[PDB]
């Protein structure tokens, strides 16, 4: 038997750091099927997942010991195409960063293609399988919909100061505070939607600061959580030294 | 079939009705053997890597301040060359070998033919010497963490910033092989220095040391299969191994007060003798058109003429830098003398109109030391023009300023210890 | 307590209306977290609707469109959030991003030139050459008159043959030849007009370190046309400046116009006595010599010479961090291995409000106050650990005090460049150790990631996470100081945000101990000198020339030879 | 009789007064061996006067000196004998030597800038990617607004994210990108605005040959700024275009900007279908691609356009010996491998006077009455010794008449570059075989050698003497044909006076046949575009508009940038 660890650290940041790892994040919100496949911007809602077309060389499925001991995700035995689940979080205490993001998905979900940037944050699966993983990225603590984005493309906004609203500044405008309820009207790569859809209320900032995996040095400052400073130096100990000698 | 007798450097039989195809690079033992030892022995200069560690300097100009490490480096030599075996040797007992040289300045390192075997390239003999070196002497000075780069930086040089170990001190007599300018080039990238330093300045073994090497790389090219075997060996024999003492009897002849045209003159004479040519046709002036019995064996005549008019005109100037225009001007006059193609069908000529001018102008170039097969200015002629570069140089009395001594310590002394590189005419005939 | 050498840049750039984008309704308060977003788009920015207009014109004659902001995705023009100019650090000039993008920035095209077209070739070699073969005496009398005939040749006119045919000299005034020497008989009898005198240039420590390495040693610091680099490229210059040596060696000592002595002279400059700025680079990235690519970290930190006339350690540092940001990242990575729109913005974080400087400097003090001053700190991975962690942690706080500072680096690559060059050249001031420096830069790289849960671009950190293991290593591949590492070093051969910083740490433990160079004192010469186009004693003050059309030592034009 | 081309530009030359060299006192007789020297020096010419003069204000303003006359070997200025101009054949320009140097003259550099920047890069992969991996749909609209985007994004400017800084388009205006498809269905649906249309462009008849030899298949012709290879270099150009490429697919087709799809467009524009202008060389003379040693003598055929235009074949080769004389002797071997003063007259042999123009027309025109015409002579041997001889001691004669021709072309290299040329180019004509025009060079050569007991410089003949073996060899690094070989040939690697007369001789085949292209059909296409800076129809037109100042395409400048003069 082995009980996981995830991240050293003792502060609420640490905590919520190991709850994205983990897979133990909270549900906020709901969102249907068909909005999710929406806002995504891969086929028209309601639709059948399209499959790959390959070439007829490539359509022979070889004698692998492996293909027979890993089974297919229910998106590759489909043969879906590869798509993609794009965020931008806020440094303003949005509950997700980039690289927890990644975690989250490298830990929780199968056969999935994670990229981790400062600005964005990618999942590229086989279509059906990307969904499953969009659903838990959006309908979970890991999003406010408000300091987090979905975002394919003009990522911008992660860095900047936030709007008088609270909401993350987006050029192409696909999400915004409207009455009362954030409402994301264009997909994941700014086309305008034939429909609205709400992604629900933001959070308040005492929220986002309790929830958040970003250290601040005015909510959880990262210096304060000693654990995590000290593996930072021992992993760069270590690496320094076994890259002279690995003894 | 085609036989041909082989004679020494001072004109003695040492072989006779050889077929010219035993002595080929892909089945004559010794020429096998020779680029066997050429890929697997590496140079490590310890002098070299103690001044480099002393005064914080890479190459010849590099200096960083601060990082001088006074550590005895060739005073130690033969315990790190004991290390440096432990370290480059594959089992106890192996074909590796580890030679002090120079009174500790050097480490002759010939890396076991295992390394070669499970390598594509010759490039572990510098690999596994610049790895071996640079952990001997990280462990007999208990060199720390912070000082070990500088260790590094004395053994490898720039790399890897630069492709090879430049400013570094373990080299080859072969060049990496990025800087071939084609396929099968490595052989040929041997300055012309080199040879005449391994071969001790024995203008006959430096020939044939270089003509072994250039044949080896116009195998490795492709251009010695199906009827161009037999042309280049042709070319191998009557050149590099003074075959039927063709070269040495007509340096013999000529040595006293022969000349670049009597040299011409003594070879179109022989070959009609020997009836590799004949009259073609007679002008109405008298002069005669010639005709070539045998095509392959009078570019074999030309090829030992143009080394034979070498060593005559070189020989007597004492001076290397009569080698282009006497590869030129044989060959020039020896088509105007019979109406027939010079050596190599005017690519002798062509390279030597090319070598001359890059010897002898500001365009680049230099002495004819730092020539070799793979150089831009003289790789036309499918080998037959550097072995006659070698013998030059081999002569010269001391007009040059990039001279052997000069450029090739290194490389003279290592591969020079070694006697098939020092008597490569001997050790082919011999293994027959 | 410490004001933060930023605010006055932060307060300028962001609060202060620059164009027409009323930055005072955006937000007065630099601690702001919140601006009012007006989305004013190209109307904001003169710079935005200058090349809208050029789009315009542009389209109209050639009947084949160009610029036009509107095609950007969604028909939304660059500036829906405020569009703000930069401070050059250490400078009051203010300027448009754009600015400072090196196709419209003059100043850094001619930095790149100077460098491209130098090349240092020695003369003892080519003199020990007329002496052994012609007999010939060279004194300080024939030396004068060789580099007045080498200075009418090198640009392109002839000595020797009749009916020849030359360069414009009013198209290659930027050409010349310089010489230098460590024999100190000697430099007192050259022709002052041609002497870079070592001991007017370098502090007396200083000129007698530079001799000590170079020796007794005489060597020309050529700088050929700039017009030439243009049309052809960095592999040029070596060639060209060994023709006109040859050239001016035929005439000066009357040789033979082509004898097998004047080889010896060509192999001379050509290889036997040529010091370039950097060898070529392997077929997938293939080059000759004198590019980017091969321009060693230590020779960089070499060219720039803001350590010779600054006792401002960190400030000279930053000069060297300045060049190499804008060298590497803007037009190596940038253009020759990349191109388009380019990485202006990911250099210019390096060199822009102060950032970098207010970062160093805090790292600097902090470990001269505790370890006593530069070159005390023991080279020691317990020191780095110290002094990169302080200023790291100092440094990622700044961007949480400051949402102007955060939203200025917007970048998350332009943050670790930041926080981890002031690391690294704190710990490669204190310990006079570049290679401490470097292990410094590494950490401040892991600890930015586990604060932000983010770190630079996709492939931001190829190189870092490979970084602490390979500082150390003595492994084929991965071991070399960071002074002779570059940009073709394995790991550093793709990614920007890094290569500039590495320069200044590279020449940080140098500054530190108070040496005159880093890696080749005869670089650290030839760069020593005011009559080069570009200023290197002053990187900064030179790019913000260039922002303003204000350069006025631009070379290489062709106005001479195109209609009026 | 039939008079010789050159005549009327000796006339002029020698026997005019050209600045103040009191040219009817020297010689009024063209045909006299005997001249009057004046030794007049700098004071007969007012190009040598400026550059004197730029020379005293450099040395003032700097305090370090540089041209001065004076310091030519005895303190005896150029021009001891009459200093001439020249006539650049074909044209009525008149220009000092000086005015032909690359340095000096911006209608070269920018044609050599207009090669550097070009790349050609392929969209049929892409656009299956896009179908294949991505499901997206391709049509005309969507390609129309992707070149929209392209020609906005190439030059330097931002289409997908925010704060962006960009190149000021007023720098960066001779930056663009046309297409061409040989899907003539396609071909009416693209924007006309960025079309390079094969039918109005060529003839019937090559326009069918290009249409064969492409296929269905659909190509950019990418132009990056000038100030950009200018800054930088030839191997910038591939990956200066693949970045704007996979922008403009990101933003014109709303891809994710950044997922795994984007790194096969990547792939595609940097190499799987990229057709560059050259590759590589070796180490010793190491450079990345689209250098003017990797390009090929077809691909310098197929970038001069002078037989699209002009039915005259001797005319149109001779347009591309003028641009190959230039680029490979000039800028290449005279700057990239060497440098200082150069190789400026080495390369004028080829294109001033009409007197290569006199002996080409003379050995073209005497085949055409053996054979009947082009391309029907047989290739072989016989034909080549026939064509090659009659041409070489018809032009080695021409220097033995006129005494100002032979002091004209003056260096034997310059002598065996124009009458080897045009031996090859009546020899390639007249067989429509640009290997027995190749074989033909060679025997020129070996005549002209016995002819006047020299050939050229130092090191001038040792491609030719390799030469005439080489032609028909197949070893390893000997065989090649013609169109394939360029500088990096092992035997032409070094040497002036025979780069640029062998891209000629390359074309001399094609042309005498009427072939559309030599070597690459999406080259002759992407160069048949006028919008280009330099007119690659009319090449020697171009280089007597930069000799007299007058060219007023020239891309790269920075004027802009600085301060107001
Ligand atoms: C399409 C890519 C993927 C790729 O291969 N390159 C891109 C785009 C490319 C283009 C954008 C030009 C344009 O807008 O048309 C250029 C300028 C390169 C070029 N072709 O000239 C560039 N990036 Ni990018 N790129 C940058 C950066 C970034 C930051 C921006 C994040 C943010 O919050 O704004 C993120 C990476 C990250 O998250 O860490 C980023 C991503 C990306 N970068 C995403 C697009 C992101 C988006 O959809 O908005 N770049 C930077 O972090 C700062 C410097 C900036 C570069 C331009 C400059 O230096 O001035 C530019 C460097
Ligand atoms: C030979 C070689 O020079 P090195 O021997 O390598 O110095 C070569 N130069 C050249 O080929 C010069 C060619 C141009 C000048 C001569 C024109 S005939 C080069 O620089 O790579
Ligand atoms: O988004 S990527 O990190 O791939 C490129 C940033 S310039
Ligand atoms: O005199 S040489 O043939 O060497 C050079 C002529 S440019
Ligand atoms: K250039």
């Amino acid at each position: 038997a082995y009980e996981p660890q995830y991240y050293p650290g003792n502060t609420s940041v640490a905590q919520n750091r190991r709850k994205h790892m983990s897979g133990n994040v909270e549900k906020l919100r709901e969102i249907s099927d068909e909005d999710l496949t929406a806002i995504l911007g891969h086929r028209a809602p309601g639709s059948d997942y399209p499959s790959t077309h390959p070439p007829l060389a490539e359509m022979g499925e070889p004698d692998c010991p492996i293909r027979e001991i890993v089974e297919p995700t229910p998106g590759a035995a489909a043969g879906d195409r590869i798509r993609y689940v794009q965020w931008t979080d806020s440094m303003y205490n949005a509950p997700a960063t980039p690289y927890w993001r990644s975690y989250y998905a490298a830990i929780n979900h199968r056969g999935v293609d994670p990229g981790t940037l400062s600005g964005r944050q990618i999942v590229e699966a086989r279509e059906r399988d990307v969904e499953v993983y969009g659903k838990m990225s959006i309908e979970t603590e890991m999003t406010c919909p408000a300091l987090a984005g979905l975002r394919g493309a003009t990522v911008h906004g992660h860095s900047c100061r936030l709007q008088e609203d609270g909401v993350m500044f987006d050029m192409l405008d696909r999400r915004r505070l409207e009455g009362g309820t954030i409402i994301m009207d264009k997909d994941q790569v700014g086309v305008p939607l034939d429909r609205k859809v709400d992604l629900g209320k933001p959070m308040s900032e005492e929220e986002a600061a309790k929830r958040t995996t970003i250290y601040r040095v005015d909510n959880v400052p990262f210096r304060s959580d000693s654990e995590v400073v000290e593996w930072v130096q021992r992993i760069w100990e270590l690496r320094t030294r076994y890259g002279f000698q690995p003894q | 079939s085609d036989k041909v007798d082989i004679y020494s450097d001072r004109g003695k039989l040492l072989a006779s009705d050889v077929d010219i195809m035993d002595l080929a690079p892909t089945r004559n033992r010794a020429i096998r053997t020779i680029i066997h030892d050429t890929k697997r022995t590496a140079a490590v200069n310890l002098g070299g890597i103690e001044k480099a560690l002393a005064n914080g300097r890479i190459g010849k100009v590099k200096k960083i301040p601060g990082k001088e490490m006074k550590l005895d480096i060739v005073a130690n030599a033969e315990r790190l060359a004991e290390r440096v075996k432990e370290l480059v040797q594959v089992n106890e007992g192996d074909d590796t070998t580890v030679e002090v040289l120079a009174g500790g300045k050097f480490l002759k390192v010939q890396v076991p033919s295992a390394r070669l075997e499970s390598g594509a390239e010759y490039v572990s003999s510098i690999t596994a010497s610049a790895a071996a070196i640079t952990q001997a002497i990280i462990e007999l000075f208990d060199v720390g963490i912070f000082d070990a780069c500088m260790v590094k930086a004395a053994v490898w040089g720039d790399y890897p910033q630069t492709i090879g170990l430049n400013g570094g001190n373990v080299s080859s007599i072969l060049e990496i092989p990025q800087k071939d300018e084609g396929l099968g080039f490595t052989l040929r990238n041997i300055m012309a220095n080199h040879i005449a330093a391994i071969t001790q300045r024995n203008a006959m073994n430096a020939a044939a040391l270089s003509s072994i090497l250039e044949q080896c790389g116009e195998f490795e090219m492709g251009n010695a299969i199906g009827m161009f075997e037999r042309h280049q060996l042709l070319g191998l024999a009557y050149q590099g191994l003074n075959a039927n003492n063709i070269v040495y009897e007509t340096v013999k002849e000529q040595g006293k007060s022969g000349t670049i045209g009597t040299v011409v003159h003594s070879i179109v004479e022989r070959a009609l003798e020997d009836g590799v040519i004949s009259v073609d046709k007679v002008a109405p002036s008298g002069y005669k058109f010639y005709k070539a019995n045998d095509v392959m064996l009078w570019n074999a005549y030309a090829a030992a003429g143009s080394l034979a008019a070498t060593m005559v005109n070189c020989g007597a100037a004492r001076a290397a830098q009569c080698v282009s225009s006497t590869l030129l001007y044989f060959n020039d006059l020896l088509e105007k003398e019979t109406g027939l193609p010079g050596c190599d069908y005017g690519k002798v000529q062509g390279t030597a109109v090319g070598f001359s001018f890059f010897s002898h102008s500001i365009y680049g170039g230099g002495g004819p030391g730092v020539f070799n097969g793979n150089h831009i200015v003289t790789r036309h002629s499918r080998g037959f023009a550097i072995p006659c570069v070698a013998a030059a140089v081999a002569l010269d009395a001391g007009t040059q300023m990039f001279s052997p001594e000069m450029t090739s310590a290194v490389v003279g002394t290592v591969y020079g210890s070694i006697p098939e590189f020092r008597e490569p005419i001997k050790t082919v005939a011999a293994s027959l | 307590d410490r004001e933060q050498l930023f605010k006055k840049a932060l307060e300028i750039k962001f609060t202060q209306e620059w164009g027409e984008n009323k930055a005072t309704e955006v937000s007065t308060d630099i601690t702001s977290k919140k601006a009012k977003y007006l989305r004013l788009g190209t109307a904001q920015s003169p710079r935005k609707r200058e090349f809208e207009q050029y789009g315009k014109e542009i389209a109209a004659k050639r009947g084949l469109p160009g610029y036009d902001p509107k095609l950007h995705l969604g028909g939304i023009p660059l500036g829906q959030r405020q569009i703000t100019p930069y401070v050059v650090s250490s400078t009051d000039t203010l300027c448009d991003g754009d600015d400072l993008h090196f196709v419209n920035n003059a100043a850094m095209q001619q930095m790149w030139d100077d460098i491209r077209r130098t090349v240092i070739v020695g003369m003892d070699l080519a003199h020990e050459t007329l002496e052994k073969r012609l007999g010939k005496e060279v004194t300080p009398e024939t030396i004068n008159h060789y580099l007045e005939v080498l200075n009418h040749a090198m640009p392109g006119a002839a000595v020797v043959q009749e009916m020849m045919v030359e360069t414009h000299p009013g198209l290659v005034d930027d050409c010349y030849v310089k010489v230098f020497t460590g024999d100190d008989e000697l430099a007192d009898e050259i022709d002052k007009r041609f002497l870079i005198d070592i001991d007017k240039q370098f502090g007396e420590e200083k000129a007698a370190q530079i001799k000590a390495a170079i020796g007794k040693t005489t060597w020309q610091a050529v700088h050929v046309p700039t017009i030439v680099v243009r049309t052809c490229d960095g592999a040029t210059t070596s060639r060209w400046t060994a023709m006109q040596i040859g050239m001016s060696f035929i005439a000066a000592y009357r040789m033979c116009a082509g004898e097998a002595a004047v080889a010896d002279l060509a192999y001379a400059a050509k290889h036997a006595a040529l010091v370039g700025m950097g060898d070529m680079l392997p077929a997938r990235r293939a080059r000759g010599p004198n590019e980017p690519g091969g321009l060693q970290f230590g020779y960089l930190a070499d060219i720039v010479q803001a350590d010779r006339v600054t006792d401002d350690k960190v400030k000279a540092s930053l000069e060297v961090v300045a060049a190499g940001a804008m060298l590497y990242d803007q037009i190596w990575l940038g253009s020759y291995m990349s191109g388009g729109v380019g990485f202006t913005q990911y250099a210019t974080a390096a060199y822009t409000n102060n950032i970098l400087d207010d970062f160093s400097y805090y790292g600097y003090e902090y470990a001269v106050d505790k370890y006593g001053g530069p070159a005390q700190a023991p080279a020691t991975l317990e020191t780095v650990k110290d002094i990169a962690t302080e200023t790291a942690i100092y440094a990622i706080e700044q961007y949480e005090y400051f949402p102007t500072l955060l939203e200025d680096q917007f970048g998350g690559s332009q943050r670790a460049a930041v926080v981890a060059a002031a690391a690294g050249i704190a710990t490669g001031l204190a310990t006079g150790n570049s290679q401490a420096g470097l292990s410094g830069w590494y950490l401040a790289q892991y600890l930015l990631k586990e604060a932000e849960g983010r770190l630079g671009f996709f492939g931001y950190d190829l190189q870092d996470q490979c970084g602490a293991a390979n500082v150390f290593s003595y492994q084929s591949d991965e071991g070399l100081p960071l002074e002779l590492r570059g940009p073709n070093y394995p790991n550093y051969a793709m990614n920007v945000g890094h290569q500039g910083e590495y320069a200044g740490i590279a020449s940080s433990g140098h500054i530190g101990r108070g040496d005159a160079f880093v890696v080749n004192p005869l670089v650290k010469v030839a760069f020593a000198d005011p009559l080069l186009n570009f200023d290197f004693t002053q990187v900064r003050k030179e790019f913000a020339k260039g922002a303003v059309r204000e350069f006025d030592r631009c070379a290489g034009e062709r106005a001479l030879i195109l209609p009026a």
